[PDB]
RNA sequence: AUAGGAUAGCGCAUUCGGUCGAAUUCUUCUCUGCGGGAUUCCUUUGUAAUUGCACAAGGUGAAAUUUUGGGCAACAGCAGGUCUGUGAUGCUCCUCAAUGUUCUGGGCGACACGCGCACUACAAUGUCAGUGAGAACAAGAAAAACGAUCGAACCUACUUGAUCAAAAGAGUGGGGAAACCCCGGAAUCACAUAGACCCACUUGGGACCGAGGAUUGCAAUUAUUGGUCGCGCAACGAGGAAUGUCUCGUAGGCGCAGCUCAUCAAACUGUGCCGAUUACGUCCCU
């Protein structure tokens, strides 16, 4: 019975925190893993002027917002798999549990 | 010379022979042969909304029909909406910019049924339009016949 | 039984990348796309690939079948892309089953002619700025 | 009608906006003639390097220098 | 324009008088000497640097350079 | 704003009813003759094409229209005819342009 | 087309009072009618089974009255009914297809008619205005 | 087994020389098969002159706005006019090209304080030698029964005899007699 | 070949993303979090040096000089713009037939005219009608409401309509988005298409206007927007004096997405495609 775990966060840094330690805490319990598999970064862009009135040379504002995905995919049960899960994450990384068929 | 085959080389599949010459090949076994349903909406319609003026050959239908096989041949599983891509063009909208629009799936709705009644496409199993082993042997069969240079 | 004998290579034309697959077969046969290459349209883009060829000879694609596919840009930058995946593929088949003393012939050969044959071309489309129409060109300015 | 000059080398950009070159030229004529080995400053209009040909077809003037 | 600052050319005038032993001739060599004895936050400066150093010692070599204090 | 100084609503309308049509045309023109080309060959005409047209160094079907004086689409089709019967060979050849020679004694 | 110049070759056809230029194309010489374009006079000359690649100056007598009468009656040609330019005519309610002087005197008819009632599309026609809801700032201008 | 390249196909690089002295260094005969190579030819100030000189007459036939970057119609157009001027001259269409190249811009010319003669440098004679010819015989077809091609390859062929009927000498011309009254 | 040229092949012959077939192996392409890599590093009987700081050509190289393109950007100011972004605000004004707030209708679009910025052109290096090969950035559905935790809004593919135009209208399935769209069939482009036109305000150019029909919306008249047939005899055949932007994947050309968006891009913000001429300077103008 596969499950997969997928990984989301704002942050780069945290994001692979997780991963890693989701990839240690298993490779501690012996279960079998398909590799953390980057899944690509998707930028969420909002480009808006700078002024507050529409004076002067029209100058604009990018904002970028980059969202980290990642996935691991790992033959375990759900009670061996919630023991890999229950650790505390670090804040903005919200990890979901899903079962393949 | 030019028709000799190449050397440890025997016969020849679509894609092996220009696509100009198939199609050219197959309108005209389609005219021959006359057992092809041609719908009498071709004779005023024109082929997409985009063309401004209807289409200036008189076997456009023909020409049609061959190419909606071939396109069959490379992309089984394709529709009315994948075959209007391919035949789509640029429109001209007068003193404004002009847009790609997609070709009017009627006219490719119509040559899939012709090419239906002729026994060469098989509605796919779970969507699309699919060649049938006699469409695919149609296919390869006439491809030869270009290379050979018979052109029917 | 005989050992199979394949290398793959790519090329990296602007946005279009073209992986050649070439190995020894009973006769030769190079297909882009899976059209032959006497079918590419139009003549001056077959004669620029038809150029990976020409430049060495065509003895040295004797038993090889080469399967360029191309994906990506557009007509002229497939071609590019997939003349340097047939140049490269040669160089690297030669690497791997031939002796060094070839293929070094072949590389001297390649580059004299063209360096784009073998080594990828760096540019790339230059982004869009705001306040300009394109990477460039600025707005029109109007003083009275 | 023209005589082949060589330009030995470039003396620098003339007069304002830079679109003229001042260079040095050596005659290129057969041993033993009257041009033969003859240096002139000339202005050239276009780009232009050091072992650079321009058909002359007048050697008598000379160039104010600048 | 190729001119190395004045924190290019302090850090690396520093190196030359702490480590003036292991270093030599070539950048490659002298700028993995300035990868682990060397704090910064980019590699580029820590590159421009190993460029320099290398500068100085081939100044060494010709002779005494204002600046260098070896004792 | 830019308002005039001692600009009128006489005057503003006095310069809008005289600002109709009048200052035009900057450039020269410099018009041309009209070209006068048959559509359709006469019997003359196709003589002509069928005898001195060929055994010219170059031919193409904007030469031969300048000196029958028909229309180039009729000039093309005279010289694919003339092809067909191997009088001139065809050197050149794509959808939009031909070239043809004369043959070889 | 490789065909000698009839004797009977007319460089001005006269086709429902206007003349033709005999120098074009068939298709294109029958759009020089008020009300047929290039996609009517092609429908014209397949209803008629004339060559489309022949000129217009080698119709004779009986063909243009052929294709004069598929101009003047196209629907009872089977010319469908979306093909023609007054499907429910406002005053009859009966499909018919303008020609020549029809369009000119029909379109007269529909500016007097709007102008009577007094709607706000006649009142821009009578005044040389814009009736599609253009600006007319900064356009016409002549 | 190598080949040496033929333009088109069709015409041989083997023996094409240049009848001037000057210019030899600025026109390149390199053998090519089409005019169309993807090479960074603006990065250096004189790189330029070492690209194929069918290809420098491809680049100036891409003007105006309709035919701003059409290299491949170019090459197609290049190619009809090599048989063209193989009919009208019988020689080799690379060698009237290098002909025509090397006769189509003037030796002086004027500049500028007070109007002053100037001699002009090899670089500039083959820029505007493909220039003024793609001009002429793009100004020459505007309107015209003539095909681009044909008028481009009267063009080429009249150049490079040298007569004025061609664009590039009747400007050339007058640019000398200018330049001679400017000494 | 109905005339049929040029262009690779000379232990096992090629194809078949619907043949929706299995098994095995792997990371050449793709995804990406940290790294590496480039710095004047190497060489001139080069410039300069008479220490140096450097520079120019070439080399190495994917990249050779702020690597390329951006973001950030000091201190002093301007009576510059915004009190029409805010529950940012002082003073002052109106305050129950109100300058508050709703609702109906109209207006913001109104046209003798002048100006800025775009779009489309004036055609044959073309317009039509076919056929081929072919991108990238991206967007996709809902509540403490309503029905029985899902399910409907959002985007689509396939089929049908179709025993006969387009635009439509329907049914089924998929997609919370590297999963469906999607093997993302964009348009420039190509075609030896043996296709039509043939130099003319013309099959260029579509402004303007007429009649039918459908869709969005509570509402289409002052045409909301498509689609069909007509008008095209509206100028326009390259634009006076003037004047803008630009140095290489750049200008120019060509589409596509997002954004405004119930409906509506000649806009902007990005994206990729085809792709040059010229210069490698100067202080003449600003
Ligand atoms: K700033
Ligand atoms: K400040
Ligand atoms: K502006
Ligand atoms: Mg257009
Ligand atoms: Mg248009
Ligand atoms: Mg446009
Ligand atoms: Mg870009
Ligand atoms: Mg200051
Ligand atoms: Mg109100
Ligand atoms: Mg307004
Ligand atoms: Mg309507
Ligand atoms: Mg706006
Ligand atoms: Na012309
Ligand atoms: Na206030
Ligand atoms: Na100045």
């Amino acid at each position: 019975q596969t499950v997969r775990l997928t990984i989301t966060s704002r942050n780069a840094k945290a994001v692979e925190s997780v991963t890693s330690q989701l990839l240690t805490r298993a490779r501690d319990e012996k279960v079998t893993i398909h590799g953390p598999v980057r899944l690509p970064t998707r930028t969420l862009k909002i480009t808006t002027r700078k002024t507050p009135c529409g004076n002067g040379t029209n100058t604009w504002d990018t904002f970028e917002l980059k969202i980290y995905k990642r996935i691991i995919d790992l033959h375990a049960p759900t009670e061996q798999v919630k023991k890999i899960t229950s650790f505390t994450m670090e804040s903005g990384v919200d990890v979901s549990i899903t079962i393949l068929d | 010379n030019k028709i000799h085959r190449i050397g440890k080389r025997k016969g020849a599949t679509l894609k092996d022979v220009s696509a100009w010459r198939w199609i050219k090949t197959a309108a005209r076994h389609f005219k021959q042969e006359g057992k092809i349903f041609v719908p009498n909406c071709t004779e005023i319609m024109k082929s997409s909304h985009g063309r401004e003026r209807a289409p200036q050959n008189p076997d456009w239908y023909y020409i049609r029909c061959a190419a909606v096989l071939r396109a069959i041949y490379l992309r089984p599983g394709v529709g009315y909406g994948g075959l209007s891509k391919r035949f789509g063009n640029k429109k001209n909208y007068g003193s404004r910019p002009e847009h790609t629009v997609t070709s009017s799936t009627g006219p490719l709705h119509w040559a899939c049924k012709s090419l239906t009644k002729l026994g060469l496409v098989e509605p796919g199993a779970q969507s699309g339009q699919r060649l049938t082993r006699k469409g695919h042997k149609f296919a390869d069969s006439l491809a030869f016949q270009v290379q050979i240079r018979k052109f029917g | 039984s005989y050992a199979l004998k394949q290398v793959q290579t790519f090329g990296k034309k602007k946005t279009a990348i073209a992986v050649a697959t070439v190995t020894k077969a009973a006769q030769c046969n190079i297909k882009v796309n899976g059209v032959p290459l006497q079918q590419i349209l139009p003549d001056t883009l077959r004669a620029k690939i038809m150029e990976a060829i020409t430049v060495v000879g065509s003895k040295y694609y004797s038993r090889l079948r080469i399967d360029v596919a191309v994906h990506g840009g557009g007509q002229v930058s497939q071609a590019y892309a997939a003349r340097q995946a047939i140049a490269k593929g040669l160089i690297a088949f030669f690497q791997k089953y031939h002796n060094e003393v070839e293929k070094a012939a072949l590389k001297d050969k390649f580059l004299a002619y063209d360096k784009f044959l073998l080594i990828a071309d760096p540019r790339r489309c230059e982004p869009k700025k705001w306040g300009r129409h394109s990477a460039r060109t600025r707005f029109t300015k109007s003083y009275r | 009608q023209a005589q082949v000059g060589l330009i030995i080398k470039v003396l620098g950009r003339t007069g304002s906006r830079g679109n003229v070159t001042q260079v040095r030229v050596r005659l290129m004529a057969e041993a033993g003639s009257p041009d033969y080995n003859r240096t002139i400053v000339r202005n050239v209009k276009g780009p232009c390097k050091e072992n650079d040909m321009l058909s002359l077809m007048e050697t008598e003037r000379e160039a104010r220098r600048l | 324009g190729k001119i190395r600052t004045k924190t290019v050319k302090r850090a690396s005038r520093q190196v030359v008088e702490k480590y003036y032993s292991k270093l030599n001739f070539d950048f490659y060599q002298n700028k993995r000497v300035i990868m682990d004895v060397t704090i910064a936050e980019s590699k580029k400066l820590k590159n421009k640097i190993a460029g320099y150093t290398t500068h100085i010692m081939k100044r060494l070599a010709r002779g005494p350079v204002r600046g260098i204090s070896l004792k | 704003p830019p308002k005039a100084g001692q600009t009128k609503k006489a005057k503003m309308e006095a310069a809008n009813k005289g600002a109709k049509k009048t200052t035009k045309k900057w450039s020269k023109g410099q018009s041309r003759e009209a070209l006068q080309n048959a559509v359709m060959f006469d019997k003359e005409t196709y003589d002509k094409l069928r005898s001195e047209v060929p055994k010219y160094k170059l031919i193409t079907p904007s030469i031969i229209s300048d000196r029958l004086k028909i229309a180039v689409s009729i000039a093309a089709a005279g010289l694919k005819q003339l092809c067909r019967e191997k009088l001139i060979r065809l050197v050149s050849c794509s959808s939009k342009t031909r070239v043809y020679t004369r043959i070889v004694q | 087309s490789l065909t000698l110049i009839p004797d009977h070759f007319q460089h001005i056809v006269r086709l429902l009072n206007t003349n033709v230029e005999g120098k074009r194309k068939v298709p294109f010489a029958l759009r020089m009618v008020k009300g047929v374009g290039i996609r009517f006079a092609y429908l014209v000359c397949k209803k008629a089974g004339i060559d489309v690649e022949r000129r217009a100056g080698t119709l004779t007598a009986e063909e243009l009255e052929k294709i004069a009468e598929i101009i003047a009656d196209p629907a009872k040609f089977k010319i469908p009914d979306w093909f023609l330019n007054r499907q429910r005519d406002p005053k009859t309610g009966k499909t018919e297809h303008l020609s020549s002087s029809m369009v000119d005197t029909r379109l007269r008819d529909d500016l007097e008619r709007l102008k009577k009632m007094r709607a706000h599309r006649g009142v821009r026609h009578a005044y040389g205005l814009r009736v599609r809801g253009q600006h007319t700032c900064t356009s016409g201008r002549h | 087994s190598s080949k040496t390249p033929k333009l088109f196909n069709k015409w041989s690089f083997e023996g094409l020389e240049t009848s001037e002295l000057a210019l030899r260094d600025h026109i390149s005969t390199t053998a090519a098969y089409v005019p169309h190579t993807s090479g960074r030819w603006q990065k250096r100030r004189f790189y330029k002159a070492r690209m194929p000189i069918v290809e420098r007459l491809a680049n100036g036939l891409m003007f105006k706005g309709r035919g701003n970057g059409r290299k491949l119609q170019a090459a197609r157009l290049l190619k009809h006019t090599l048989e063209i001027i193989h009919l009208l001259t019988d020689e080799n269409p690379l060698q009237v090209v290098v002909d025509a190249v090397s006769k189509g811009a003037p030796r002086e010319d004027s500049t500028r304080v007070r109007r002053q003669a100037v001699d002009v440098s090899p670089m500039r004679r083959v820029n505007e030698a493909i220039y003024q010819m793609c001009k002429g015989a793009r100004e020459a077809a505007f309107r015209n029964l003539k095909s681009m091609p044909e008028c481009l390859a009267d063009e080429i062929v009249n150049a490079s005899k040298g007569s004025s009927n061609s664009y590039a000498i009747k400007k050339k011309d007058e640019v000398e007699r200018v330049a001679k009254a400017n000494r």
